[PDB]
């Protein structure tokens, strides 16, 4: 039992490590937006120029959603909110022991454009940079967008260190 | 009327019919006197939880935790008063610059702050243990006595005050609500003042984390209810203070036209 | 014994307001009940009509084993003092002539829950002063699991059961119960309650000093502006 | 309790038009319907013909878990005030004298879609003012899953089922249903609608002052030129 | 920290040998539910007692045994005071590790003898 249970812990660490793998690319693309919003925040650009800045933002916000949709671990989507706490459709439990009541729950929250605040869950319109005034307000939003991604990676790293200790013991 | 001066939940000790019942019961158990006996079935022994002696005992334990938890706060004030008294009495022979005073005075505050916050958690444990002694009494006849009403109010009163200093505002909501359901405690403004802050605290947490609007309104509603209720019990109705609060709530809440 | 005189000096608590209760201590004033069996706390605590001093000391079973919170025992020890004559007219309790004790009631309680062993031992002395050797007027009531009824006397055929005076018990060299009881229980319990009486009286005096300190301290704090 | 006496002051709402209403609050005035069971909304809300107040507060099942929009059910608690006699001749609602109450009707509704649970509770007090203790004149009507049908009186076999009066239930120490009913729900229910009735009037009364002040403000605009 | 404190409680309840829990405080000294004795002789009264103390987060002082609230590391003000508890935590761990070795050596020579 203990030998097989310790094999389950490595299977669990495969889930958490793979789950954190996509969050780095999500972190990269948002940081690409954060500097771009600073570029359009100044008044030297016209509306024609800011349109071409928005063309890039069209793909970047789009590419964030495709990360959450196609993120899988053993044919199971993770970041789409299916394993969240408040409104879950399934619960992620890891059995890491040789007895019956020894299993822990791992929460993976929502990491789509709607969850981070870059999209409206009801209106379904995302942030745009085609205006100098709008771009000044996208810098603030992308900052809190990074905070949620950093917060989620903190928890995934937190569980992984705990799972590492449990396997050793 | 002092309920605590009684020193007991109820003084437990007549009828010849009852007296004859007592004599025959005691002799039945005296023949079965087995002081080392321990029943394999707990159900019959659990009936002792309904006795007056059991309730007369759990009252003492909660009171002892309450009285000991009082001394923690009381001794803390004496220490701080003596501490700042000694600071100004001892001579400062190496003090000739203005910014020497600012740093030294600021050092005392951190010393005092550690003393108070250490006293609170030390006192809070006594208050938390007092609650568990009162909630385990299973005699509804003895739960309505004046002594129980006074102590449960005093334990809750000190528990909420101590918990407030530790910034554990959301944990005071269940205790505060149970406090306003006893005697005339609903007629006191301090009890409704904390509820205004505690529900405001929970209101911000849902607002800060961007939660559903449903929980926001529930905490917003209960905030305005006890904000206006506390205003009524201190300055009186139709007072200048009361009128201003209504205007504040007027913009805060939702109205329909 | 020379302890009852110390008890007669505790008449200053009738007109003294007590709020600083020491640990495991309950004190109040009241009036004698029917036949003086017990006492009832008066509605007014500052009235001169009170002639009783009920001092209760908390205790527990299982605190020595650390299982007190597990609901495994129950006991406490308390005493009642009865005075005679109305208190003095002046409302100041600081000056108060000593008052004699009408009778002394000692209430020792013990109740185990798991063993279902309930023992109540109440000792009443009705001649506190005047007679150093007053064993004939010290009722010793022992009750074990409601046996016998309250107030039932003791017959010579079945000794040791019910309320009996101290003059009934033997004091031979083989079984010196009289000298054994005084050294083991009575003398220890008298000084324990008498010293606790002095602590309560002085503790509330200190609170007056603190209230004295609070007023004077704030008066000189306005010299900074 | 004297609470229902304070409810008499709420007759000012008849001649005052209602514009400011809190969220999820419904209020209107009308005439009693057949049998005096409920109120019928009048076509005109300012005529003296109206002798009743209707006040409704509705909520949603699932608002305690953030799932109000999930459509888990519906609920509402509403109370009405029945008045006797006609209104005063003058149309001014500021000056109105307190008037007696014919009866106070309390209506509780709560339906859960998923559990298919429906609870309808009706409470009518036909003697609001006149006697402090009028328990036998308080009609209770409990319905559960459409059983029993409306108007069915209580039977000795099914106690508490169907329409019955408050005096039927006991007030014993074992099951103090009546005493708890006053302390738990009835006292709080009356006060909740008492403050709400004052809340609605003061909001609409305040708007009268503002429009007087608005006209003053626009006139001061001519002082600049 | 919440993850680390959780694991310690998980270890204490799940430390089991031959269907017997050890680190949950079952075999403590003051108030034990079971007393462990080992038979190291061929006679009637050759028995020596074994003690395994409580090693849950409550005993270590990380969490309050009553309120069940553990240490706070979200504020630098109490982060400094967290270190002091860690010194006390490991010391209690260190004391019991020597006890397990001390009992082990006492048994090891007995097997040799």
């Amino acid at each position: 039992g203990l030998r097989r249970a310790e094999q389950n812990t490595e299977d669990g660490m495969s889930l958490i490590q793979t789950a954190e793998g996509y969050l780095q690319e999500t972190h990269e693309i948002v940081q690409r937006v954060r500097v771009l919003a600073v570029q359009a925040a100044n008044g030297i650009y016209s509306e024609e120029d800011r349109q071409q800045i928005q063309v890039e933002v069209s793909q970047l916000v789009d590419e964030i959603d495709r990360i959450a949709s196609q993120a899988e671990f053993n044919k199971m989507k993770l970041l789409t909110g299916a394993f969240a706490r408040l409104n879950p459709t399934a619960s992620m439990w890891f059995h890491i022991g040789a007895n019956m009541h020894q299993r822990e729950r791992v929460y993976i929250e929502t990491m789509n454009t709607a969850a981070l605040g870059l999209r409206n869950p009801t209106v379904l319109t995302f942030i745009s940079l085609s205006t100098a005034g709008k771009a000044n307000s996208v810098i603030g939003l992308c900052d809190d967008a990074l905070r949620v991604i950093s917060k989620q990676r903190a928890d995934l790293g937190a569980y992984y260190n705990r799972m590492e200790h449990a396997a050793k013991g | 009327v002092d309920e605590l001066l009684k020193g007991e939940l109820v003084p437990e000790n007549l009828t010849e019919d009852q007296k004859k019942k007592k004599k025959e019961i005691m002799e039945q158990e005296s023949l079965w006197k087995n002081p080392d006996f321990k029943g394999y079935n707990k159900t019959f022994q659990e009936l002792h939880q309904l006795s007056k002696t059991f309730a007369n005992n759990q009252f003492r334990l909660a009171l002892s935790n309450y009285q000991s938890g009082v001394n923690t706060i009381m001794k803390n004030r004496d220490w701080v008063e003596q501490y700042r008294k000694e600071e100004a009495e001892k001579k400062r022979l190496d003090e000739k610059w203005y910014w020497q005073k600012v740093d030294r005075k600021a050092r005392e505050e951190r010393v005092v702050y550690r003393e108070k916050m250490k006293a609170k958690q030390d006192a809070l444990n006594y208050f938390s243990k007092a609650i568990n002694h009162l909630d385990e009494i299973k005699n509804p006849d003895l739960r309505e006595r004046p002594e129980f009403k006074r102590l449960l109010s005093d334990v809750y009163r000190s528990w909420i005050m101590a918990e407030y200093d530790l910034q554990n505002l959301p944990q005071t909501i269940p205790i505060l609500e149970l406090y306003i359901e006893i005697d005339d405690n609903e007629k006191e403004y301090p009890a409704h003042k904390y509820l205004a802050s505690a529900y405001s605290f929970e209101e911000n947490m849902i607002k800060k984390t961007k939660g559903p609007d449903d929980m926001l309104f529930k905490y917003r509603y209960k905030k305005n209810v006890h904000l206006l209720r506390a205003t009524e019990l201190k300055y009186g109705k139709d007072s200048p203070e009361y009128k201003h609060i209504v205007n504040v709530i007027n913009r805060d809440e939702v109205i329909s036209v | 014994s020379e302890v009852n005189k110390r008890l007669r000096l505790h008449t200053v608590l009738f007109k003294m307001k007590v709020r600083t209760l020491p640990h495991k201590t309950v004190l109040y004033k009241g009036k004698p009940s029917a036949d003086g069996e017990r006492c009832e706390a008066a509605d007014k605590q500052e009235a001169q009509d009170n002639t009783c001093l009920h001092l209760e000391v908390f205790d527990f079973v299982g605190s020595e084993d650390g299982k007190s919170s597990k609901n495994l025992g129950a006991k406490f020890k308390k005493m009642e003092l009865f005075f005679e004559g109305s208190n003095n007219a002046d409302p100041d309790p600081r000056k108060e002539q000593p008052r004699n004790l009408t009778k002394i009631r000692t209430y020792i309680y013990q109740n185990n829950f798991l063993l279902e062993d309930k023992v109540i031992s109440v000792i009443a002395d009705v001649a506190p002063n005047g007679e150093p050797a007053h064993n004939d007027k010290i009722e010793l009531f022992y009750q074990h699991d409601d046996y016998p009824v309250w107030g039932t006397p003791e017959t010579p055929s079945e000794k040791g059961v019910g309320k009996y005076i101290l003059s009934n018990v033997e004091n031979t060299k083989s079984n010196p119960i009289r000298n054994n009881f005084k050294k083991q229980f009575y003398f220890k319990n008298l000084d324990y309650f008498d010293k606790l009486f002095t602590k309560i009286f002085d503790y509330n005096d200190r609170d007056s000093n603190k209230h004295y300190k609070k007023n004077v301290e704030a008066l000189k704090g306005s010299l900074k502006y």
